[PDB]
């Protein structure tokens, strides 16, 4: 990666973590393969008024997957699940000046938003 | 504010005095010919700007002309016939 | 700003100042066309031609007249490959090369095969080493060339030549050796390794980029139909104006590796066991890619598990390495290696003018950041919770 | 082939004949030279006599006289 | 002992010091291979590259994008001529050419045609200038390309370029030019001249030896087969290792010939008609071989009758000069030069360090030793005795 | 006749002397290393002819170091990470 | 022309010139053609007992044909026309070192040895 | 580290012990070094202490004390 942008999600990692999988209020998303050199592991915490305060992420990729996915659980925090939920791989791409080789990095960042958010729905419905 | 007079006639004569210094007959020749045929073709210039522009690429040139001089002293080879 | 450690000699090396030295005569004054026959700026170059051609007969013990002075290994290769391929269509039909080759090989075969020819890619051990007693069961009554490379640019492994010319001369098959990765670096004689064309590039061996040769053999005569079309240089096998000043600094390499090669051998075997050693004492799932028993040791690939090479490289911050890299893997996928270890693969290049501290400056940060992108990592974290990766149903 | 040799160079860098160039003239009101002329005039003179003349020295020689007076008086 | 004087500019240049001053960084401290994508070696070399590919692209009013790096006008030539015939050829088989042009140029098409290509080998008048209605009535249905070179590297004859442009482009033929002896001398602007392929050569242009360009026309698309097989660099077009030295070298060749090229033309056409005036008027029967209305200045090819070319420069041992020269001739046939005449010519070439005194020399020491061969020589004796030498039946 | 032995060890300390002046880390680090290897590794060597043989072999690499220390000043770049 | 022994036959020229085509003591061999860039003139003079007393050349073509022809003529001097008959091409290119690129220099230099020999026979019969 | 760095830089040179490195001691005869190792060892020091060290004081420096001795006496 010789993008500042991404390096920078590397070299000062913020983040980084695991939340508990078991919580009612914790979402998982896990996506990605690790035959396909990328895989994404993104947890958010919601409050009980549906407020994201608080993620984490782990990555295997390059750089660039580390940043999407890094960028990603730094922007989920304060929005609303609603508001989460549109957040697009183009805005990521757009931040940290993605080329297009390594646009498939943002998309998967995505995934692993929306991943982590419906398996937090899924809890609620009981 | 530096004197665009002054920069250009202290490097017309650094030019030329390190031009002469050329070991090989073809770079020598070349290059002290030259020189006095630009500055004397940019001699009617008015914008300060494209005179910088002028100054700047003549240090430029005066690096190349220092470093192909040494390497060309520590490379020599024999004078053409004509030097005789 | 501070610049990187280079440890990335497979991808190409600085010149050596010995040869720079001997160049710079020939971009100064001795600038003549060696073609020009009427005067003594194309004498002496013609002179300075002719030497270096002996220079790079001398290293691999071949006539002078065998060597013929190109851009690269790449076009040598296109010359060896298609060369011999379109000159004998006649009567023979089928090539024969490894899966592991470079790509200007692997490329060239496939547009043979565009042209009607077959060709047979034989796969290599999980060691990286072909299979003697398949390569002499995959000849052909038209087999017309075999081509199997001395030293892999990734992974460092050594093919058996000697086995192999042994194999295709017995049969009156061409064997055509890309030894970029060797020359100057392991013994290479023609003769003994009864090889009938080779291949050098100049910028593997401390020389300057854009020039190489290519070996062909006089006696048994191997012929070779010429792609470069033009007045006949270089025996009519190359067309265009040799390039005088890059032919002497391919020579001055030559020689330069020709008194050399015992030492930097020894001393980058050291290196380079030290390197491997120090580097799986401290890490847990690391694993070289090619066997160490028939192995380059300037060349080292190594798989980090649970974190991807690019990655590792970026953390690399100030140290040039490679990684999935032509000098996912298909080198990595021939030897057997598991999709997920082949994204994690680096390799790490030990050469001439490498010192024993930036080996360990290397070794220290790569633990460091191993350990850290596994912290970050998580098929780490899985695997430390004892789950199978193996078991899990991805995407 | 005095060291009014000076005038021959003089002459010669100038495109001025032999007979104008006199003792008194001075390069740029009498003799029309420009400042790329003068700095050309002044090395010609430092290859001529095997002489180095540096830049205090070389802005007073802006005449005749005062070349020949300086060359008489380094050897 | 003291070097001969270098009039032999058509056949290699020296490097312009602005040029090797330009490359000694890239031979010496920035030694990466522009290819490697993960580090700063590799960084540095790709950046040199790209910006010597703009340096190019700017000299001929192209996009960067056009510059395709070779080992020089031989590879390019073949590239342009081989590449797009093979492209096309399942709907068009003929090519034109001329006589004139260099030997790869003619050898590519010869090839091409045992491949079953149709090839017109265009005349030329006894100008060296071909007649444009010739060619706008050899252009068939199945034409894929018109090659025809700008300057020519014998006689110096300027072909109409940009009228040719016009010929291709109004009946959808590609149009490729080789202007090895013409780039950074004369204007080139690919679009005003409607050019789709150009071969460019280092070595011509006071850059290093080993490195050439091809410009393939993006707008309206031309499509080229590659010849070189391998790994994909220069967009497919030329697989191999790019050399950034010799690359940063052409481009800055170039670069510094954009800003020399008026200067250097008023300078060498002054020396040029001081050289042939000067011979001319100091000795009866020269001529010059190529039209001087269409004519680059600083290549001249004179005939002086009753002597044979390669003794006059034998008798010229201290000037570096060429005769019946590729950069009995076969362009000096062509046009229609009598066989004894056309061994009886040889080529003067002025460059950017040629001085006059150098010219003064040559043109002196020609008069004297054209005299001493004609003292020596049957056929001026046999004329002085008034001998019609049409008229003797030899052998 | 000249002396072998002083010939050799002003040689030896002329090379050392000169190599630790190559701007670049490479070839400073790696010509000390091999100066040193090679004296100590020809140390025994008895026959007079290859001794001169070898002394003029190192006689040209001073000179092949030498050029090359000036032309890597000429044209030097910043140091490397470990020199820090 | 490379060779030393090449270039000297034209830097320090001798026995150029011309003999009396009318004697009947000179025979005068021409031998080439101006298109094939090689015309050789070489004439001998013989005195009454068949020694060869003299000779002269003219060469149009390359240095090794100036050196061949002009070897020749310095070589039949002193001969007689019976000993002349026996100079050979192959004697001509190994005292010049001719390469095989011209050989076809030294044979040309044997032809007219001769035609001379044999324009001076022809004279001699009435 | 007074200027008996000078010990130290000897010893490292002559991997020999500092305790064995006494003021006495010859590097040839006593510390076992051959003329190669004594070159080395001159431009050591010329390094350790910013001082050029020329032949005809280097010939004279054979002992541990003439080293530390030469030192003290050029700053
Ligand atoms: P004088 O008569 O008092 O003053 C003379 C000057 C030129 C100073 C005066 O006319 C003036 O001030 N003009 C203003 C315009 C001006 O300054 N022109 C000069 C600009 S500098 C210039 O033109 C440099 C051109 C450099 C050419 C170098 C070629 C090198 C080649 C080397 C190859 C190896
Ligand atoms: P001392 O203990 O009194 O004497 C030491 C010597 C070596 C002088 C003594 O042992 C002796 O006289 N031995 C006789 C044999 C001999 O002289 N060996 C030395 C020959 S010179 C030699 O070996 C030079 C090798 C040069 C290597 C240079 C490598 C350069 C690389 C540069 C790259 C850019
Ligand atoms: O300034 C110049 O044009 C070149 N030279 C003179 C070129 N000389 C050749 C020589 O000095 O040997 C001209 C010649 O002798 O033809 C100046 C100098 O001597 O520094
Ligand atoms: O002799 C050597 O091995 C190299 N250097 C020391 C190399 N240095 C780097 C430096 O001097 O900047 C080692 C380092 O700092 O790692 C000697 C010298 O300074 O002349
Ligand atoms: C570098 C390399 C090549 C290509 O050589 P170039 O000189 O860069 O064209 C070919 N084969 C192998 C194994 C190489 O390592
Ligand atoms: C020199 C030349 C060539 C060949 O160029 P290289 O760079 O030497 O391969 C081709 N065409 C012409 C007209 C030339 O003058």
């Amino acid at each position: 990666a010789y993008h500042k942008k991404v390096v920078d999600h590397y070299e000062n990692p913020r983040n980084v973590g695991s939340l508990d999988k078991t919580s009612k209020n914790v979402g998982t998303g896990l996506v990605g393969a690790p035959a396909c050199g990328d895989v994404m592991k993104l947890q958010i915490q919601v409050d009980e008024k549906g407020k994201i305060v608080d993620a984490r992420f782990k990555t295997f990729g390059c750089g660039s997957a580390i940043a999407s996915s890094s960028l990603a659980t730094e922007w989920v925090k304060g929005k609303t699940v609603e508001e989460a939920l549109t957040i697009k791989n183009t805005d990521i791409a757009k931040e940290l000046c993605l080329p297009p080789v390594k646009l498939h990095c943002s998309m998967l960042a995505e995934d692993a938003i929306k991943a982590a958010l419906a398996d937090y729905k899924l809890k609620q419905e009981p | 504010a530096a004197s665009s007079r002054a920069q250009v006639l202290a490097l017309y004569r650094a030019m030329l005095r390190e031009s002469k210094r050329f070991s090989a007959y073809n770079y020598r020749t070349y290059a002290v010919r030259r020189i006095r045929d630009a500055f004397r073709e940019n001699k009617n210039v008015k914008d300060p700007v494209e005179i910088q522009t002028l100054v700047n690429k003549a240090k430029r040139d005066l690096g190349v002309i220092r470093r192909q001089v040494h390497i060309g002293q520590l490379y020599s080879t024999d004078k053409l016939i004509i030097e005789n | 700003s501070l610049r990187p450690l280079y440890m990335d000699v497979q991808a190409t090396t600085p010149l050596d100042p010995r040869v720079l030295d001997a160049m710079l005569p020939y971009l100064i004054n001795y600038y003549g066309n060696p073609h020009s026959r009427t005067h003594a700026y194309g004498w002496e170059s013609e002179a300075a031609m002719e030497r270096a051609r002996q220079q790079v007969a001398s290293l691999i013990g071949a006539d002078p007249r065998e060597i013929i002075f190109t851009s690269g290994a790449t076009e040598s290769n296109n010359i060896a490959i298609k060369g011999v391929a379109r000159f004998y269509r006649s009567r023979k039909k089928h090539l024969i090369t490894t899966q592991t080759e470079h790509k200007c090989v692997l490329d060239s075969c496939r547009s043979l095969e565009a042209e009607g020819f077959q060709v047979t890619y034989l796969p290599v051990q999980k060691s990286g080493i072909i299979d003697l007693k398949e390569l002499e069961a995959a000849i052909q009554p038209d087999t017309s060339l075999v081509s199997v490379m001395t030293v892999n640019n990734e992974i460092g492994v050594k093919q058996p030549i000697a086995e192999i010319g042994r194999i295709c001369s017995s049969r009156k098959v061409y064997f055509h050796t890309d030894a970029a990765q060797a020359v100057g670096k392991i013994p290479l004689d023609v003769n003994d390794m009864k090889i009938d064309l080779m291949s050098i590039s100049g910028h593997k061996i401390y020389g300057p980029k854009g020039v190489g040769a290519i070996y062909i053999r006089r006696r048994p005569r191997v012929r070779v139909e010429a792609l470069q079309s033009g007045g006949g240089q270089e025996r009519g096998m190359r067309s265009g104006t040799v390039p005088t000043p890059l032919v002497v600094g391919l020579g001055a390499a030559c020689e330069v590796a020709q008194q050399e090669m015992e030492y930097d051998h020894k001393r980058i075997s050291k290196l380079s066991e030290r390197l491997i050693q120090n580097i799986m004492k401290s890490l847990p799932d690391v694993v070289m890619n090619g066997d160490p028993k028939h192995h380059y040791p300037g060349c080292i690939n190594l798989s980090f598990a649970y974190v991807e090479g690019e990655s590792l490289l970026m953390a690399l911050k100030d140290v040039a390495l490679s990684s999935g890299s032509a000098c996912p893997s298909y080198v990595l996928r021939a030897i057997g290696t598991d999709e997920d270890l082949a994204h994690s693969s680096i390799r790490f290049g030990i050469g001439r003018f490498t010192t024993e501290e930036e080996v360990d400056y290397t070794v220290e940060k790569c633990i460091q950041h191993v350990k850290r992108l596994r912290e970050m990592s998580p098929l780490w974290e899985m695997v430390q919770d004892g789950i199978d990766l193996k078991s899990i149903k991805w995407t | 082939t005095i060291e009014e040799r000076v005038k021959k160079i003089i002459g010669e860098q100038l495109g001025v004949k032999q007979e104008e160039v006199t003792n008194n003239a001075s390069f740029v009101e009498d003799l029309g030279a420009d400042s790329l002329d003068t700095v050309e005039l002044v090395m010609a003179l430092e290859e001529e006599f095997d002489t180095e003349i540096p830049d205090e020295e070389a802005e007073k020689i802006t005449t005749v006289q005062a070349a020949i007076d300086y060359i008489n008086g380094h050897q």
